[PDB]
């Protein structure tokens, strides 16, 4: 019945797309490492005190799905482009899904956050500036995040909303 | 690529990974409720093209030949 909002949760293995989704649809942390296919998840929101369905399809990091990138990007509304602040390869493979995106909507025009997630651990390797400097290349918003803690899990996934809302 | 089966749960979907095609049922089904549902409501699971009926979940997902289930409360319908 009501609007739906198609979003996708893209990033390299291990850097917590699933424990972010799971973490906002369920409120619950994922502590075992599981490594996605595809899975999707259903759930009514109030954004903005207007209500909405969003519709969070849950990518694989492993290099051995990505021949599925093309379908998911093609049809999704908005991305969050994940990394792990621990992780510098996870931050350097940040543009190579830009650019998939690009390929098959002949833009980057899509709504996107950048998501620099784990921010409840100590030891970090991908500086602040360097996250944020990279989202103002892109012209799109940086956020951090933890799916332990929820810090910022709901300013991540409603920004995409927002986002959607205001074309 | 591994193999994998697709199953349709009430809010979404979810690909599961199989070794082979010798896994029960019941194994794909306990794995797709733990990742959907979490840690009694009770399912089943139904080949996509015979809604209503329970596969049996004691016989191996080779002797279903279907790669997609839809995941169903026991007390519900698809
Ligand atoms: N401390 C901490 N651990 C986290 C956080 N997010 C995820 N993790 C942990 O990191 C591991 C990988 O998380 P998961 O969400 O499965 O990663 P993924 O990005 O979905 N991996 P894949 O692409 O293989 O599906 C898990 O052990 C999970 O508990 C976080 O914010 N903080
Ligand atoms: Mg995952």
């Amino acid at each position: 019945s009501m609007t739906e909002y198609k979003l996708v949760v893209v990033g390299a293995g291990g850097v917590g797309k699933s424990a972010l989704t799971i973490q906002l649809i369920q409120n619950h942390f994922v502590d075992e490492y599981d490594p996605t296919i595809e899975d999707s998840y259903r759930k009514q929101v109030v954004i903005d005190g207007e209500t909405c369905l969003l519709d969070i399809l849950d990518t694989a990091g492993l290099e051995e799905y990505s021949a599925m990138r093309d379908q998911y990007m093609r049809t999704g509304e908005g991305f969050l482009c994940v990394f792990a602040i621990n992780n510098t390869k996870s931050f350097e493979d940040i543009h190579q899904y830009r650019e998939q995106i690009k390929r098959v909507k002949d833009s980057d025009d899509v709504p996107m956050v950048l998501v620099g997630n784990k921010c409840d651990l100590a030891a970090r390797t991908v500086e602040s500036r360097q996250a944020q400097d990279l989202a103002r290349s892109y012209g799109i918003p940086y956020i951090e995040t933890s799916a332990k803690t929820r810090q910022g899990v709901e300013d991540a996934f409603y920004t995409l909303v927002r986002e959607i809302r205001q074309h | 690529e591994s193999l994998f089966v697709r199953i349709n749960a009430a809010h979404g979907f979810s690909l599961i990974q199989v070794d082979n095609t010798k896994v029960t049922m019941k194994e794909i089904l306990l794995k797709a409720v733990k990742r959907r549902k979490g840690s009694g409501p009770q399912y089943r699971l139904e080949k996509q093209s015979e809604p209503n009926v329970a596969v049996d979940l004691d016989s191996t997902l080779e002797s279903q030949s279907a790669w997609e289930f839809c995941l169903v409360r026991e007390n519900s319908s698809r």
